This record gives structure tokens, sequence and C-alpha cells, in this order.
């Protein structure tokens, strides 16, 4: 595949390796493999793969000691954009939302809420998109 | 004149007119230098004998301190002057002597002092220069003189000799310039090219003769043409003369060029592109490049001036333009120019913008020539384009990861094979970690194929046979024999010779093996620091010398195989070779005990494997060897596996092994090993909540019981105790000292045995004791609980300290005791004051350490400290009448220093005050070595001897300078509160001006200096740091006054800001200081607006000149690459270490780069934890990264593989977390150091500084900390650090500071 | 005393978990062939390759011992490596050439080369050959 494809899977293998810096280098390489600046793919599966790479990047950001929450949200938005339908993009966004929700609360239940409502809507969309993350989303 | 004497009385008769083992060695070092090469060979034979005579004692001279022995340093000088002989035999004898010496760690070697490669430039414009005329005379001498002996050559030679005699008077200033002697007798006797190389030009000399006729016409000057005509007769007479003539002819061609000659120059480039004779043509192209460099030097002289010369420079530029640097790099790749080729490739990228991928394919070839540790893989990481599968296999080789993917390189060969050699590389992968079974299958596959590589595989099989130690394996070696042998295969042949029992005939074969080593040695000769690069090849030669000793035993100094391995610097690749050599030696021995020894050698290899990781490979190595089982040895193999993974699971297996080992009997080391296993269990206990800390303490007591004597067991127990004591308080504090005292007693026992690790731990333990004493004084003032009860614990601790002191060695305390003393002075005094008196006794032991302490005491009002100094002086008077007198002499020297500090182009302050000059003249003050950062550091106690290694070593060991006084007028650098620098003549007579600047504190710099180079000592120890082979510069400041700190100026120091100003001047681009003022930033600048304005101004302000600066720094293309490597050493991990501290923020003007190799320096980085950054503007990048500076370091790619390696080095520094923690605690601890910026405290502290120490621990963690919430990776952190320097916005946030457009 | 029966018992079980328990249970660590049985329970090819190499270094009297190293080559799954192992094996097994040839034939199935298939096809083995005999049917 011209797209990273199995090489993108190799970046997942790098995640299996567990070295974030190597994984980050792989993530940049994967974006490059679809294009130096790849557009979301016209093929739905290729676009979904690009979204999956964005989800992997969000996991990498969570691994990173320093990450931008807005940047993670933008990657999540891009994943949602590649497939509104795909369960994985919504599920990754829901996981990002939960981390965002603890920060939004800032240790206060009252502070959390508008963000929580957006997260709940994303969780419902993710459950509709796929049942595989749906059981976790339902709890 | 002095020579080794057969008869002692004849030497004695010479000796009385001329006027213990080390002195003999000093005579030997003079002996090693030889007036006559034949005389040197006799000396070399004597030197090899002297080393043998030294025997174990020579090893004892070699080992005594962790710091390399000075006597070894004379020996190290002997190695520099050792096997470098034009005669092969002379070099071989020197090499044999080096083998008896064995291989010093490159990190261990301290000889960076010698000027070595650096020298005043040889190049001169020529013809006007006497040396160019001397060079023509040198060309006339030797082969032209041999040509003069031939009659046909002689008529041309005589005409040239007569022309040379007409050109230059034989006399007598010219005669004084001339070597004369036999040459003077010769002087009296004297009184764009297709045709070139191809066809008639043939092997260079014919081409040169055709070129010379064109050149004489081409040169504008009649005199240059006349010189060319004289050269042309000489060029016909000698091919070597023609080559010398061609560089001069090229300079004449540069001075005047015909348009046809310019086409001929293009033709010569085409001939170089078209290019034995081809190697000579490649050498001729290199000579043409060298002539171009000489032309560039002439162009630089033209550039230095301010017309026609500029037009000539433009014509040279046009010739350079006609040449294509990328084509030259491709020719250079054929040339195997390597770093010189890389510089041409870098020039091509500079010359014309290129696709990064297009540059990358050439770069990948360049990386292979470089043999860089990153190699192709570092280039690949820089590359944005995914590697070709063959390129990826090359990248895997560049990684040299080995292990997994060795098969993958074979798999690419499986998909298609174009090279038998590529298959052979797969076969090397098949050998993997020395696997015999894989080799046997490979050998059968190799046999079915017919290839030169298949024969090489048979040679590899012979190496496997050497591992086998099998007579049948020797028969396979015989099958290899009668076929060309690789040098490793030749080593296998030497093993075959051991089976042969050839003896002296085998030794002659060994001499042939030595000759192959000599070819490596010819590769070894090079610019300074080449020896560290060639040290591994030298180690293979050292292994051959050990094999020769083994051969002598078979035919039948201490030469322990283990001792030789310890002396050698240790690297994971180096260890694997050393283990193979040790295995071979065990294999050669037929002893059953030798077979048990071979298993022990495999175990030693396993310890090397633990250093090399590759734990599965190491387990494979244990399987490959095994037998001679040791319960501790099996446990150690399990422990290395445990460290890689499942350490607790391995520990449970280790406990079962311990049960097998012990039902009793210590059994020597094995009982100590059982204690070590208990220490590993204690680490496991810390790891597991189920493991009980009190139980672990009981285990620690048991480990102490197994060996009372071992320092390590006590030290480990003390470290466990210290963690336990903090845990027992659980932040309770309050009562703590009695528990701390039990931990201190374990630390003291560990200190009494002594350890290299122990000395760092002991300083931390002493610091903890000092903190406890301060706490007790505070408690007594508080009245909290019982002041007396706290005092009683403190008194018991003081009594323990006195007992510890008797065990303690002042040399063993070394630098740490002095650093502790500035922190040590306290208002409470009393028992702490008594501890200070013990510190004073250590101060008495080294005068220089006391002198440094005195200067700090002088700056402080130190009314209590001066009284303590007076008590120390009374102790010094008790120690010697002279010791008290020396302190008075030191005080007088300090007063002279104070006058220099006041500093009321070059100013004659010494002329201005008679007393300061008189004091310098007076010998009454004790002679003082000029302060050095190295001089300040104490010589390390030897790792090999736990106790008294420091005592045998100088507590600090260096040649000691005696002040010669200072010149009456010394030029002083001018600045507000400017430091004034004057140089005292050295006992050596080298003089360095040292300048003390108001608003600069020498003591604060000294505390930074003391932390500095702790890593450098660690780097010499680290294999990776040795692979970097990069020194870390240490600033030295010795000014007693707090207000002014005086540091001798570094030679070749360049301000980064000053260099940038010079670069702007070289560009001729002009930016007004007022124009920079004209650019305006709102204090509340929009972050986007400020960055956008900054970027536009920056791009115009600083097109990068860094690459040009690097080219100026080294003339050689290879030399420039070495300077680039020095730049890679510069900043990088050292910049990262400052970033991890968070303290520095050095001004770009403050930063200094050495002129010869460019080395990064940080000056007056007062801010700690970015206190300065917090003030005013704050800069995100940990280390300033000017874009132009980054581009010059980058060459083709700004990002540095060496910089990535530096981040790994920083991770190694993180690995020594405890040493770093002790240093951080010390910086806060010293009274002279200010945690938060001594009349106030005759006997600073920052709450933020304590938080900063927690931040430093966070830096060791590598956790971002700044990011909200939040998982730390050192490699990711290094990438983040590169990103922080990279961002324009981070530059926008910074105000002033580097203030650099690029 | 029970362990010797147990090692046989573990083999009958053909269960890794039972084998792992036996290894923990034994007072003395398994070595050589006993270590090799432990390696099969461990399931790690690199350890197995080392174990096979160590066993070969002590002695090389077993075609099966060579076969276990070949199994490690199968774990490597590199066609060039598998061929290299096969060539070495054919010379080494003068008594039983091609005993691991069927293993090589499975490698040939991995090779997916008809000519590679032909060399295996030329070889004749009185064995079921497991999947590889099916591969021989695949070969035409
Ligand atoms: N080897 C050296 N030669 C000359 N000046 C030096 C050297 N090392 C440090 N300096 C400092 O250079 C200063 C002269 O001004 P610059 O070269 O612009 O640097 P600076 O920023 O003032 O340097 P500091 O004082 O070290 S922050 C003096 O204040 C010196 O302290």
């Amino acid at each position: 595949s011209r797209l990273a494809e199995l090489y993108v899977e190799r970046a997942k293998w790098l995640w299996s390796k567990g070295d974030v810096h190597q994984a980050l280098i792989v993530l940049q390489k994967g974006v490059e493999l679809c294009f130096p600046e790849n557009e979301t793919p016209p093929e739905g599966k290729n676009m979904l793969i690009h979204g999956r790479a964005m989800l992997l990047v969000g996991r990498f950001m969570e691994e990173t000691a320093n990450f931008e929450s807005n940047a993670i949200m933008k990657k999540y938005k891009d994943v949602t954009a590649c497939l509104p339908e795909w369960e994985d993009g919504h599920f990754y966004l829901a996981k990002y939302y939960d981390k965002l929700m603890p920060m939004v609360t800032d240790n206060k239940m009252e502070k959390q809420g508008d963000l929580i409502r957006y997260i709940v809507l994303h969780f419902g969309r993710s459950l509709q998109y796929g049942n595989q993350f749906i059981y976790q989303s339902m709890p | 004149f002095l020579p080794d004497h057969p008869e002692l009385k004849k030497i004695k008769a010479v000796l009385q007119e001329y006027r213990d083992l080390q002195t003999t060695l000093q005579l030997s070092m003079k002996a090693i230098q030889h007036e006559n090469v034949d005389v040197r060979i006799h000396a070399l034979t004597s030197l090899k004998e002297t080393l043998y005579k030294n025997q174990e004692k020579l090893i004892k001279y070699a080992t005594d301190s962790e710091t390399v022995e000075p006597i070894i340093s004379q020996l190290v000088t002997v190695l520099l002057k050792g096997c470098q002989d034009a005669n092969s035999q002379a070099r071989l004898l020197c090499g044999e002597c080096l083998g008896e010496l064995g291989a010093i760690d490159p990190g261990r070697l301290d000889f960076s002092t010698t000027e070595t490669q650096g020298k005043d430039f040889t190049f001169v414009t020529g013809v006007e220069d006497s040396s160019f005329a001397y060079g023509l005379l040198m060309e006339l001498t030797r082969a032209y003189l041999a040509y003069a002996d031939n009659s046909r050559a002689q008529d041309s030679a005589a005409y040239a000799i007569q022309e040379l005699l007409s050109i230059y008077d034989c006399r007598h200033q010219l005669w004084r310039r001339f070597p004369e002697h036999v040459r003077e007798i010769l002087e009296p006797h004297l009184n764009k090219k297709p045709i070139y190389l191809s066809k008639l030009g043939s092997n260079f000399a014919e081409w040169s003769a055709s070129w010379a006729g064109y050149l004489i016409t081409k040169v504008r000057h009649d005199l240059a043409s006349k010189i060319f005509t004289c050269c042309s007769i000489m060029m016909k007479h000698d091919f070597k003369v023609t080559i010398y003539l061609l560089p001069h002819i090229l300079v004449y061609v540069l001075l005047g060029c015909n348009q046809e000659d310019q086409q001929e120059v293009y033709a010569e480039i085409m001939a170089v592109l078209k290019h034995i004779a081809s190697d000579l043509c490649q050498l001729s192209t290199q000579t043409v490049f060298s002539m171009l460099d000489h032309l560039t030097q002439w162009a630089r002289h033209k550039f230095q001036a301010l017309t026609v010369d500029y037009e000539d420079y433009q014509s040279v530029t046009r010739f350079l333009d006609l040449i294509p640097q990328d084509t030259l790099a491709v020719a250079s790749f054929r040339s195997k120019a390597y770093t010189r080729a890389v510089m041409h490739f870098e020039s091509f990228i500079t010359e014309k913008k290129q696709n990064i991928q297009e540059h990358l394919g050439f770069l990948q070839k360049l990386y292979a020539a470089m043999h860089e540790p990153d190699g192709v893989a570092g280039v690949s990481a820089i590359r944005k384009a995914e590697p070709s599968l063959k390129e990826q296999i090359l990248e895997h080789e560049s990684l040299g990861l080995l292990r997994d993917a060795t098969a993958c390189y074979d798999r690419a060969i499986q998909l298609e094979p174009d090279q038998i050699i590529h298959y052979h590389g797969v076969v090397k992968s098949m050998l993997g970690l020395g696997q015999l079974s894989t080799v046997i299958t490979q050998v059968n596959g190799v046999h079915a194929n017919r290839s030169e590589w298949t024969d090489e595989l048979n040679t590899y099989r012979v190496e496997a046979a050497w591992k086998l130690s099998q007579w049948d394996l020797v028969e396979n070696y015989l099958a290899a024999d009668g076929k060309s042998t690789t040098w490793s295969v030749r080593l296998g042949q030497l093993l075959l010779s051991a089976k042969k029992r050839d003896i002296t005939a085998f030794y002659d074969s060994l001499k042939l093996v030595r000759a192959e080593q000599i070819v490596p040695l010819s590769a070894a000769s090079f610019e300074r620091g080449s020896y560290q690069r060639g040290y591994e090849y030298i180690v293979r030669l050292h292994m051959l010398c050990e094999l020769e000793h083994s051969i002598k035993p078979l035919f039948q100094d201490s030469l322990n195989w283990v001792a030789r391995l310890e002396m050698t610097q240790n690297s994971y690749r180096a260890k694997e070779p050393i283990l193979a050599l040790r295995r071979a030696l065990l294999s050669l021995n037929k002893r059953p005990d030798y077979n048990e020894m071979v298993g022990e050698c495999w175990l030693q290899s396993a310890r090397v494997a633990r250093k090399a990781g590759h734990h599965q490979t190491a387990y494979n190595a244990l399987l490959n060897a095994g037998e001679s089982r040791l319960a501790e040895l099996y446990v150690e193999r399990a422990k290395w596996l445990w460290s890689k993974g499942d350490v607790h699971q391995a520990l449970i297996v280790l406990q079962k092994g311990v049960e097998l080992c012990f039902p009793t009997p210590p059994e020597g080391k094995n009982m100590l090993i059982h204690g070590r296993a208990m220490l590993l269990v204690g680490r496991f206990m810390e790891e597991t909540a189920n493991f009980e800390s009190n139980a672990i303490m009981k285990k620690y007591k048991d480990v102490t019981a197994c060996l009372p004597e071992w320092e390590d067991g006590h030290f480990y127990l003390a470290k466990y105790y210290d963690k336990l004591m903090p845990m027992v308080t659980d932040n309770k504090m309050e009562k703590q000292g009695d528990l701390i005292r039990y931990i201190v007693l374990h630390f003291g026992r560990s200190l009494q045995y002594g350890n290299q690790f122990i000395y760092q731990s002991m300083p931390r333990m002493l610091t903890l004791w000092l903190d406890y004493g301060t706490k007790a004084y505070e408690w007594e003032k508080a009245g909290r609980s019982d002041r007396v009860q706290m005092r009683n614990d403190l008194g018991k601790i003081n009594k323990v300290i006195t007992e510890h002191t008797n065990y303690l060695a002042p040399y063993q305390f070394l630098t740490a005791f002095s650093q502790l003393i500035s922190r040590i002075c306290h208002s409470h005094d009393e028992v702490f004051v008594v501890l200070m008196e013990i510190i004073a006794k250590v101060f008495l032991a080294y005068p220089q350490q006391a002198m440094w302490m005195m200067t700090a005491v002088s700056k402080s009002s130190y009314p209590m400290r001066v009284n303590r100094c007076k008590e120390i002086l009374n102790k010094a008077i008790h120690m010697k009448k002279s010791l008290e007198k020396f302190v008075g002499d030191a005080t007088r020297l300090t007063d002279k220093l104070l006058e220099l500090c006041n500093k009321p182009s070059t100013l004659s302050m010494s002329t201005h005050f008679k007393m300061l000059k008189k004091l310098v003249e007076e010998a009454t003050f004790s002679e003082i070595l000029i302060p050095l950062q190295s001089v300040m550091i104490p010589t390390l106690p030897s790792i090999l001897g736990t106790h008294a290694n420091h005592a045998s070593h100088e507590p600090f060991p260096g040649h000691w300078a005696y002040i010669a006084g200072f010149d009456d007028m010394v030029e002083i650098l001018a600045s507000l509160q400017k430091p004034k620098k004057i140089s005292l003549k050295g006992s050596d007579g080298k003089f360095y001006i040292m300048m003390c600047k108001p608003k600069d504190d020498l003591r604060k710099d000294c505390r930074l200096m003391e932390f500095n180079s702790l890593i450098n000592k660690c780097l010499r120890k680290d294999a990776e740091s040795r692979r970097r082979e990069l020194h870390i510069r240490t600033y030295a400041v010795i000014p007693l006054n707090d207000e002014c700190g005086i540091i001798e100026w570094v030679n070749n120091t360049a301000g980064l800001r000053p260099i940038l100003t010079k670069l702007y001047k070289e560009k001729g681009v002009y930016m007004t200081g007022k124009e920079l003022r004209q650019c305006m930033l709102p204090k509340s600048a929009a972050l986007s607006e400020k960055l956008k304005v900054f970027r536009e101004f920056l791009l115009p302000r600083h097109p990068p000149i860094f690459h040009e600066w690097f080219l100026r720094t080294f003339p050689d293309p290879t030399s420039w690459y070495s300077s680039r490597s020095a730049y890679c050493r510069s900043t990088a991990v050292m910049s990262m270490v400052g970033y991890i501290l968070g303290l520095g923020d050095r001004h770009g003007e403050n930063i200094l780069f050495d002129s010869l190799t460019g080395e990064c320096v940080h000056v007056d980085f007062n801010c700690l934890f970015n206190k300065g950054e917090t003030f005013e503007v704050p800069e995100i990048v940990p280390f300033r990264l000017t874009h132009n500076m980054v581009n010059g370091m980058g060459p083709m790619g700004t990002e540095g593989l060496f910089r990535r390696a530096c981040e790994v080095t920083m991770r190694l520094m993180r690995d020594q977390r405890e040493p770093l923690m002790s240093v951080l605690k010390t910086f806060l601890h010293d009274p002279l150091v200010e945690w938060s910026k001594h009349s106030k405290a005759p006997l600073v502290v920052n709450e933020k500084a304590k938080t900063h120490v927690l931040d430093i621990e966070q830096r060791l963690q590598g956790v971002i900390k700044t990011r909200n919430r939040v998982p730390l990776s050192i490699e990711g952190h290094v990438h983040y650090l590169i990103q922080e320097a990279t961002d324009e916005n981070l530059l926008c946030q910074m105000y002033l500071g580097w203030t650099p457009y690029m």
C-alpha cells in the first residue's frame, strides 16, 4: 500500500514496542505515507485509516508528558470528520472527552457539565457507530 | 646524547656529568624520542624490556587512581611517540611495546593537553615565501636529485637547479632559512584537460608536463612563467617534482587564466569526472582541490585586501562554479574521501538548492563512508522519504542493532540476491551472536554456492572453528587455508598456528598478522582524537599481543588477561571482541581448570553482555559456554536478565540458586556474591509492597554480615537505610539522627573499605550529617521537645563522625570535602565546628584546596569563618611550622590577587604598583600552580583498589605550576565592571591572563564548575561517551572577592554574538544598532504579531553564515567535518544538562566556541531553574538554538544524530541519578553558593531552590510537568527540546537573550 | 524422583502450563535436553535457538536436535535463512538427508517457488509430511 497500511500497523507495533518517540516518528511517517500532506482519502477505507492514525496520534499525545488538549480535540475532530459513521473515531473522541472531562471538572463536579454534555452526545454517536466500544461507552 | 647503556658503570660515568622506576621511565620517555631512528630501535627494544621488567609493578604504576596515572601519561606520550615508524620493523617494535602496555581506556587517557594536530597554517602565497623556494629545493632533493643523477633527467634538472640558484641566492639569511647541510652542497651544485591523464597524459606526470607547457603560457606573470619553465624541466626530471610543480602551476594558472586554459580547467574537471593511474588521477584531482584551497587562501588574502585580484578571485570562483561539488562528491565517493567527500556534498547543497530526497541518496552513500554510529539510519531519520528496501537493510546495518532483523536483511536477500557479498552479510547475520549451529548450516549453504564471499564464509567458519577449539575445526581451518584470509580469518589462522605448535614459525605468521594491524595503523595515523576512533582497532592489536604472550606459554609484566581487559576501555562491541579473545585463550589451554576458566571467561563476557544489553543474546552466550557452574555466576546471569525484564521473577529463581549454594563456608567471593544477591533482593523488596522494608533491612544486615570488609555491601545497605530512614520519619523529621547514625555507620564502613561509587555516596552522607547538625542547632534554639535530647543525639553523631574521620582519608574526601566545607560553616559551631576542624585537617592535606577555600573565605566577611581559618592555621602550624608559614604565604598571594581584583588595550598594573610586581618576584609565597578546572578536580581514587587508592594517588594529581610573577603591563578586556586579565609566567612558563569582573562571583562560578565535569568524568567511564569521544569544557575561576571572579581566557574563545557580528561583517550585510532599536516590540506585543514581525526581520538579518564559519575553522574538508563533530559535541547533551538543571540562560556573546574545532561554552549563567528566564522575557527552548548556528551544525541536515546520541548520554546522566541528586543538594547546601542570591553569615537559602531540586528530580524523570494533568520518555523529551528551540513563537517569547535573527 | 516421571507426564499432557509448574517445582534447574523441554514450554524462539545451539555445542548426535534449531529457523520465517539452514542440514545429516527436507518443503510453500517446489518434489520421504505433503499436491 502507498498509504502506510501495514507500515501504519508497524507504527502500532511501535506502540507495542511502547517507545512514544519512535511511535511519534512513525505517526509523522504514516501521515507522509498517504501524502507529504495527505488529504483525508477519497476512498472511505483510506479516509478511515487516516482517522485511525489520528486516533493513534491522540493515544500518543496521552502517552506524551506534554500534549495540547485543544490539539488532541482537533485530532479527534479530524477523526470524527474522516468518518462520522465509523465507531472507532467516535470511541477515540469519547476516550479523549473523558480525559478532558476530568480536566474540565478541575476536581469540581459543578465545573464539569457543558463539556460533559458534549462528551455524552459523542458517546451516544460512538455507541450507534459501533457496539464494540458501545458497552464501555454505555457504562 | 643520553642512551641506554649495556654497562651500568658507563651510564654512571655519564650520569655524574649529566647530574626510582618512574624516574627511570622519565629517562625512558626521553629515550623514546630518537635523534637517530636506528638509535630509537635499540631504545624500543629496551623499552619493551623495561615494561616486562616492570611486570606486575608496571600494572601497579598503571593502576592507583581512577584518574589515569601521570606516569602512565608519560607512558601515554610514549604511545603517541610509539609505533609510528616509517621503517615497518621500527613501527612493529614500538607496537610490541604498546601491547605490553596494553590498551588504556580512550576515556581513561587524559592527554588532551598536547597541541597535536593543531599548528600554524603551512600554506603561504608562495614564490615570495622562502618556504615555497625551500619546497622547490625539497622537490630538487630526493627524486629530482635522483633524476639529476640520471644524465637525461640531469640536463633538465641542472637547468632547473641553475634557474633555482638564479631565482634564490644560496646565502646568508637565505642559507639560514635553507636546511643546507647536504642541501647546501646541492645548492652549490645548483649554482578542461582531456589530453591530461587520458592518452598522452597517462599516469599524471606526462599529463603534468603537458599541463606545465600550457600553464607557463597561461600564467600572466613572466616570473611565474619563468618559475613554471624551471618547474617544467624539474617536472620532466621527477614525477614527484611534477606533482609539487602542478600545485604551483595551478596557482600560476589561477593568477593568469587563458579562456582556452579556463576551457582546459573545465577539461581537467571532465578528466577528473572521467577518472592505480586512476587513483593517481583521483589524487591529482585532490591535489587540484588542494591547489584550489591554496587558491582559496590566496583568494582569502585578496578578500582581506579591500580589482584585478578580485577578478582573479572571481575567475577562481568561476572555476569553482565550473566544478560541480556534487560531481566532486561523486568523484570523492570513488576517492573514498568520506568526511572530505561529505564536505564536498555539503558544499553542493550550499552551492545549489537540492531535493531533500535527491541529497539523501548521496547522503546515504556518504553515511556509509562516514561509518557514523547513526550512519545511514541517522540520515534516514533526517530523511522525509521512506527507505528503499536495500537502503533499509543498509540502514539496519548502520543501526547495527543485530539480533532481530538479522534474518530480515537475509529475507530481502531471499526475495532477490544480486550480491554473493550481500548474502555474506546475511551470513554474518546468520552467525548472529556467535552461534555455531547457525554457522554450520550457513557453511553448507556457502559451499553449495561458489563465491569469493563463500570463501570468506569459510574464513568465518575458521573463526567459528577457533571458537570451537576443535582439531576437526582446525581441519576445516585447513580447508580455509590456501585461500585469501580476512584479518579476522588470519586471527583464526593464528589459532590454527597454536594447533600447529609452529612456535617461532607461528610467531613469524603472527608478525604477518601484525603487518595487517600495521595497515590498520596507517589508517590510524590522522588528526588528534583519531587514536580514540582507532582505539578499538588498537584493542584488536592488543588482543594479538596477548595472543603472542599465550604463544610464548605454548612454546614453553604480569600480563593478566583480566588485567588487560580492565585496562582496555569497555564498549559493547569492544567487549564482544575481548570475550572472543578470552574464550580463544581458554580454548588454547588444554587444562581442565582452563576449561573451568573458559566458563568464567564466558561469565566475564556475560557481565560485558549486561553492559551491552542484548540480554537474550547474553543468555545465548551462557548457553554457548556454560559448565564450571558458579551458583553466584548463574545468579548474575539471572540478574542481568532480571534487569532487562521480570527482575522479581529472576530474584525468586536467584533465591532458589542461593539455597543450592548454601545448605557454613564463605568460599571467598561466593559468600560476598550471596550478600550481593541479598542486596538485589533488597532492591526487589523496594519494588514489591508484599516484600517488607523491615525484612529488607534484616536482609541488608545479613548482606553486611556476609562480608564486613566489602565497601559495596555496606554502601548498598547505607543507601537502603537512607531510604528507610526517610520512610520511618514519613516526613516526621523530629527524632531522625540516631537512625541516620546507624545508616551513617554503614556508610562509614563502606567508606572505610572505599569505592568509586562510595565516594559520591559518602559526600551525600556527609551533607546529610551537616543538615542534621544544622537541624539540631535550630531545634536547640526552638526549645521544641528537649533541646538536650536532640543535642545528645548530635553529640553521638559527632563522636561517630570523629571515628569516621580516623577511618577517612583526606585524599579520599578529595574535592567533596572542600565543597562540603563552604556549606559546612554554621553559627552553631560546637561539634559541627569540631567537624569543620576535621575538614581543616583535610584542607591541610592539600595546600591548593586550602588556597581555593581561603579565597572564598576572603570574599565573605566570614568573621566566624576567619576564626575557623585561624583554628585551621593553628592546626596547620601543629602539622608543620612550614604548613602554618605556607598559609601566611598564601594570604600574601591572596592580597596580591585582591589588588588585581580591584583593577583601579594593555595596562601595566604591575608597572603601576611596585608591590604587586615585587610579590610576584618574591619566592616567599609558596609556589602556586595556575588554577585549572582540571587542577581543581581531585585525582579520582582507583576503582581497582577500594582502600588507599585515593591515598596512593595525589588527592588531586597534576603537574604543579610555580608562579613566575606577571608582566608589568597586561592587556585587559574592557566592559562595564570589566574583568582585568594578566598572565603569571608558569613553572612550565605558559602564561594565561585571568580577569576578575565586578558583579561576577568566582565562588558561585566555582560551585557551578564543581558540578561541571562530574559528567565529564562519567563520560570517560561511559562507552557511549567514549564513542562520542567528546570532552566537556569546564570554566575555571579563581578570584577570592565575591564581587570580582577571575578566569584565564580560553584560547580561541569566540563569543557566539561576536562570531555573529563577524559573520555579518564577512557578509558585508549591515544592520544598524539603531535599526535594531528602530524595530519596536510592544511589551504587550501580540504573540502572533511579534512572531511575524520577528520572522521577517530575522530572515533578512541572518542568512546563516555558520557553514561558512565551519569552513573557515578547518581548512581540511575532513578537518571541517571534525570541527562539525566538535560542534555536535558542543551544546547537545551539555546544552541538555544545563536544560535539565534549568539553570544557565547564558548570553550568546557570553557563549564561547574554540576556534580550531568550535566548542560550545556557557559564561556567567547565573540564573538557576530559569530564575533569569522568569525575570523579564522567558525563553521556551532549554538551550538557545540560533537558526543559522543550527544550520552550520546541520550541514546538509540541521538535526544532529550526534545530538540524538547526546540525548541518550543525558539519559545515561539520568541513570546516575544519585550522583546528580547529591550535586543538586550540594549547590543549595554551600553557604558560598546562594540558593536565592559573609558579614550577614560570618559562620543563600531559597524555598524555590528546594522546589527546583524537586524539579531537577522531575527533569531526571523527564516528565513534562508543565503540561496540564499528565509518562516521560527521554527520546521524546529530546525531540520536544529540539521543537522548543525550533518554534518561532518560543523565539518571540524570548526578548534580547540570544536575540538572533538566525 | 517424581520430576523424572513429571517431565514425561508434561509431554503426555502437551500442556505448557503443566510444564511451567514442573520447572518451578524442580529443585535443580533443567539443563541441556531438560533445559530444551523447558524452552518448548517457554515458547520463546530466541531462547530456543540458544538452547539448540548450547545442546549442539555439548554434542550433535541428534537429527531431532538439529530439527529443533530448524523449528527456530521456522520461527524466524526468513526464506533465505530457511534455505541456509536446509543446505547445512543436508550435508550434516549424511545418515538421514531430507529428514528436515519436509520442513524445508513447508519453507518451499513459504517460498512459493515452483522450482523450489521441484527440489522438494524430487526429494522422496516415507512420511505423512503434515501440511507439506498437501503442499506436494499443491506443487502440481
Ligand atoms: N575567554 C574569555 N575571553 C574573553 N572574555 C571572556 C572569556 N570568557 C568569558 N568572557 C567574558 O566576556 C565578557 C566580555 O563581553 P562579551 O564577550 O560580550 O560577553 P559577556 O556576555 O559580557 O560575558 P559574561 O560576562 O561571561 S555573561 C567579559 O565580561 C568576560 O566575563
